[PDB]
């Protein structure tokens, strides 16, 4: 039951852990949050169990002294913890970005909680915070709850964030929908491809097709809910490019790629 | 498309539409498309009728492909249009190109707005069942009582001074004199006196 690791980033994983904090926000919005710390390279952190899954690997190669061990027989270990304290510890960590590099934190799996230590300097101040909830479950419950089980037929490549007006356009659509209270997506294979989004009501009809198509069958009409704002927020991903795919007229993905930390969030009909 | 029109300077269109919002914002505008241009008419309680006309040279891509008597009518709700346009046409110098479309009859009024690689498209379904046609509060020029031409700024100042006073009933005076001391005023009575 020894789960110890040190988090210390310099250039690349700072934005990545900020994205982890955003995932912690949406997981706090989510009903449940589970973790599957396994081995040292591939550690999945898909916290969901509406009808969304957020499969995304953690490249712990840059991390120093990370080990996992438990009594779960096989290499798979169930781990569920409340992420409300994760938000607090992450924002207190983000507050000290002015100075302090050797402080970091060390979290260990104790028999009652998970203590986190700080060594910030204003003459040093030590902070100790224990994780309240760490309720584990059976390995059978883990193996009967598995993501993916999907195919790919019509991929919709999406342009890198070098064009800031693109994510700005989708943010504008999101706030337009919020102000004016379904989000119908469409895509065509007519070559560069065209991306069109449609929202309709009894007396309301708005459709947006983003001009200047640089994004890389046809007539795929899909009706879905308004839970795509989390994907719109996740699209930021300033480090690298984000992909996407929509097909089967009932399912749509959001493949964020940031050592390849592939992040995919699942959407149902 | 039967009717098509494109513009690049939406400030003129929005400042013309802002002059129709005090009473015409509710609904029931009867847009006209002809060779002359684009016109909007609003009439409530059959007491006042307004006509705002847009010329051919205002639009940059006026085509007007038709093979009929050259007079098609459509009635659309103004409030939906205002609610749609309020969020867009923001900031300044956004070069928002507006495209107008209407497929004769049975098709919604289509507006296309593009703003910095971001496009919008709103369809306005029309109402053409109980359109009694004709209408119009017209007058004959052979028996005009009097004619007057006044500056816009002076009339605007006079009306903005008159509004907050009250004066639920107003009067219009006309008078001409031999010494070129013409008299024209808009007096009124209120609780103030």
């Amino acid at each position: 039951m020894k789960l110890k690791l040190i988090v210390n980033g310099c250039e690349a994983p700072d934005d990545y852990k900020l994205l982890r904090t955003t995932i912690n926000t949406v997981a706090s919005l989510r009903k449940t949050a589970i973790l599957r710390f396994n081995s040292e390279r591939l550690t999945i952190i898909s916290t969901p169990k509406d009808t969304g899954q957020l499969w995304c690997t953690i490249p712990h190669d840059v991390f120093r002294l990370y080990t996992v061990i438990s009594a779960r027989e096989l290499n798979t270990i169930t781990m569920e913890c409340n992420c409300d304290s994760l938000l607090s510890v992450f924002k207190r960590y983000d507050r000290v970005m002015n100075q302090g590099s050797s402080s970091n934190m060390t979290i260990k799996l104790q028999s009652c909680a998970l203590g986190i230590t700080f060594e910030e300097i204003v003459k040093v101040i030590m902070h100790s915070f224990k994780v309240p909830v760490k309720l584990l479950f059976r390995a059978q419950d883990t193996r009967i709850q598995e993501p993916m089980i999907n195919y790919i037929q019509l991929m919709m490549y999406k342009l890198p964030p070098i064009s800031g007006e693109f994510g700005s356009a989708f943010h504008g659509f999101i706030r337009r929908v919020e102000r004016y209270s379904h989000i119908h997506l469409m895509g065509v294979k007519k070559k560069d491809v065209e991306l069109k989004i449609i929202v309709n009501e009894l007396d309301w009809h708005l459709e947006i097709c983003w001009n200047g198509p640089l994004d890389s069958s046809t007539h795929e009409v899909i009706i879905r809910c308004k839970d795509w704002k989390v994907c719109s927020k996740l699209y930021a991903a300033f480090e690298e490019v984000v992909l996407a795919i929509s097909h089967d007229e009932s399912c749509v993905f959001h493949c964020s790629l940031d050592e390849r930390g592939q992040i995919i969030y699942y959407i149902a009909r | 498309n039967k009717f098509s029109a494109s513009t690049v300077h939406l400030e003129h269109i929005t400042t013309a539409l802002s002059c129709l919002t005090p009473f015409g914002s509710k609904d029931d505008v009867l847009i006209f498309i002809d060779a002359d241009g684009l016109s909007f008419v609003r009439e409530n309680n059959h007491v006042i009728k307004i006509q705002l006309l847009l010329s051919r040279e205002l639009f940059m891509s006026y085509s007007y492909r038709n093979e009929t008597e050259d007079h098609m009518k459509l009635c659309v709700k103004i409030n939906h249009i205002l609610d749609s346009v309020s969020v867009m046409n923001r900031n300044s110098d956004d070069i928002v190109e507006c495209t107008l479309s209407y497929d004769g009859h049975g098709s919604p009024f289509v507006l296309i707005f593009e703003d910095s690689f971001i496009s919008e498209r709103v369809e306005y379904s029309t109402y053409l069942i109980k359109d009694f046609d004709t209408n119009g509060l017209e007058l004959d020029r052979e028996r005009i009582s009097f004619e007057a031409i006044i500056k816009g700024e002076a009339l605007h100042s006079a009306l903005k001074d008159l509004k907050e006073i009250g004066c639920k009933e107003c009067y219009v005076y006309a008078k001409t004199e031999a010494n070129d001391e013409n008299v024209f005023a808009l007096i009124s009575k209120s609780q103030l006196g």
